[PDB]
């Protein structure tokens, strides 16, 4: 390994691929040469791996201390700059050890190079190359699972042994909430002990790959209380781990749940999906116009209540009327707008009959122009709702889904409320149900449901709000005649 | 008069004639977009009665 690497010199060189090849080859050959040593204690054991050795990376004259592994990851993920021959500013550098940030880095790549098909091709090649190297890492470094792995930690760390052999207090004073509290306390400790020791499972716990909390703790520490066929919690808990064994009484309780899961999946077959065709019919014709400003009045602009942090997130990449001026993009990160009703250009109120403008739709105009805007909205709402209804049957959690349907498919709330009240009710219903949709898509659905009593499309520029009547999704299709 | 005035009205529209024309038309036609025309036509037929 060399100890000084110039980033934009290699990226803008014509030897970019050869440099990655030899580093990639060098890292995997090192891993094949040596074993990984485990101490099963807080004082980790020493390993001589090149990926963990440090190099100095020079970005536009600034030196950052970066591991050899972070270097080869950076080169693979900086392929755009070799292709476009545009250097990498220091703004674009990110933490290469937290894989969560990669997603956001790809997002900045899309905005910088213009959401083009060319940058879309390079990101695909970056995801491909990153995955192929992961297999080489995995087949050379190796990954395993064993009960001896658990035993080896507990022999040094008494807390692991005590948690691996934990048994609930037999006080009758314990209750379902108390037992569930002990479940989190000992499980949160278990995951911490695994992250802070040199064990064969450390990389699993820190990466988040192949780890589910509940099921991990049942194998290692304690199963807990379990529901019966109809949801009532059975008075007796399962005070063992799967690794230690089960009791005959406990075996019946598990079989009850497994049977209940099977019965539930038989009931889960129901999938009406009637609304999917209705919503698609109204919204398929809605299109976009390359007109920056349709022309609308601020009182005709939609007013929305930012009651929760969830509300501002729905309105990103959209316009907002600042108190000092007008028509500035709302920053979702600023919590100053929380608790303030704000005036927003809406696709509902766009004047042009042909399509919705660039200010009312939002900054997603150039991003989603290639696809059908209405069909984008119907799928963003249908796929969660269809999935959420089925997932809720397994567990007031089901109620938001019903009210969402009633809002758009019945005239219960449509006939006696305004659009400003209708859209805000929609975002309230989505927030409670957990559906994550940007409000522009939900408003487009309401826009077609909204049918003008006045029957004039371009009257929106008039300061007076046009006379209108919202309609039910099936009735609006019927109103066409 | 009270039956004519539903609770869901705004005082501004009371003095607007075309709103009342649309209200008259709504009884005959369900669609809210053609209401006005129907009302006007009905007025003509009303005048024909005598
Ligand atoms: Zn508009």
């Amino acid at each position: 390994m060399e100890k000084t690497y110039n980033l934009n010199d290699i990226l803008l060189s014509n030897e970019y691929e050869k440099i990655k090849e030899d580093i990639k080859e060098e890292i995997i050959n090192d891993m094949a040469s040596k074993k990984v040593k485990y101490s099963n204690t807080s004082e980790f054991a020493k390993n001589d791996f090149l990926k963990d050795e440090f190099i100095d990376l020079v970005v536009d004259g600034e030196t950052y201390e970066i591991t050899y592994g972070n270097l080869i990851t950076l080169l693979i993920v900086a392929r755009p700059f070799n292709h476009f021959k545009v250097p990498m500013t220091e703004d674009l550098l990110f933490d290469l050890s937290d894989l969560k940030e990669y997603q956001n880095y790809y997002t900045t790549l899309l905005e910088h190079f213009g959401y083009s098909n060319e940058i879309k091709s390079i990101i695909k090649d970056v995801i491909s190359e990153l995955a192929i190297f992961s297999g080489d890492i995995n087949v050379t470094f190796g990954n395993t699972v064993s009960i001896k792995s658990l035993i080896d930690l507990g022999n040094k760390v008494k807390r692991f042994r005590e948690l691996l052999h934990y048994r609930l207090p037999n006080d009758e004073a314990l209750e379902f909430n108390d037992i569930e509290a002990i479940i989190k306390k000992n499980l949160d400790e278990i995951m911490k002990i695994l992250s802070e020791t040199d064990n064969m499972l450390r990389y699993y716990i820190d990466s988040g790959a192949g780890i589910n909390s509940k099921q991990f703790g049942q194998v290692l520490s304690l199963v807990g209380s379990k529901p019966d066929l109809f949801g009532k919690i059975i008075p007796y808990p399962i005070n063992t781990s799967f690794l230690r064994g089960l009791d005959v009484r406990s075996f019946y309780i598990n079989a009850l749940g497994a049977r209940k899961a099977l019965i539930t999946n038989y009931q889960q077959v129901r999938n009406s999906g009637y609304l999917t065709r209705k919503i698609s019919m109204l919204l398929m014709d809605t299109k976009l116009i390359d007109l920056d400003d349709c022309g609308s009045h601020e009182n005709n602009y939609l007013s929305i209540n930012v009651e929760n942090k969830d509300v501002l997130k729905r309105f990103s990449k959209r316009s907002y009327l600042n108190n000092n001026g007008e028509l500035v993009e709302i920053d979702i990160n600023d919590e100053s707008l929380i608790g303030q009703v704000i005036k927003i250009p809406s696709p509902t109120t766009c004047a042009s009959n042909e399509g919705v403008c660039r200010k009312c739709y939002g900054k997603l105009f150039d991003i989603n122009k290639d696809l059908n805007i209405g069909m984008i909205a119907v799928l963003l709402l249908t796929d969660p709702l269809t999935q959420r209804l089925l997932s809720a049957k397994h567990l007031e959690l089901s109620k938001p889904l019903r009210e969402i349907k009633d809002l758009i498919e019945t005239n219960k709330y449509i006939k006696d409320h305004n659009v400003n009240e209708v859209v805000n009710y929609f975002i309230y219903l989505l927030n409670e149900s957990g559906i994550n949709i940007q409000s522009v898509h939900s408003e487009l659905i309401i826009r077609e449901m909204m049918k003008l009593d006045d029957s004039d499309r371009t009257q929106f520029k008039n300061d007076k709000m046009p006379d209108y009547e919202i309609f039910r999704i099936t009735d609006a299709n019927l109103k066409g005649d | 008069l009270l039956n004519c005035f539903n609770t869901r009205i705004k005082i501004d529209k009371i003095y607007e004639k075309d709103y009342w024309v649309k209200k008259l038309g709504g009884y005959f036609t369900t669609n809210n977009s053609n209401k006005q025309e129907k009302g006007e036509g009905i007025i003509l037929s009303f005048e024909r009665i005598l």
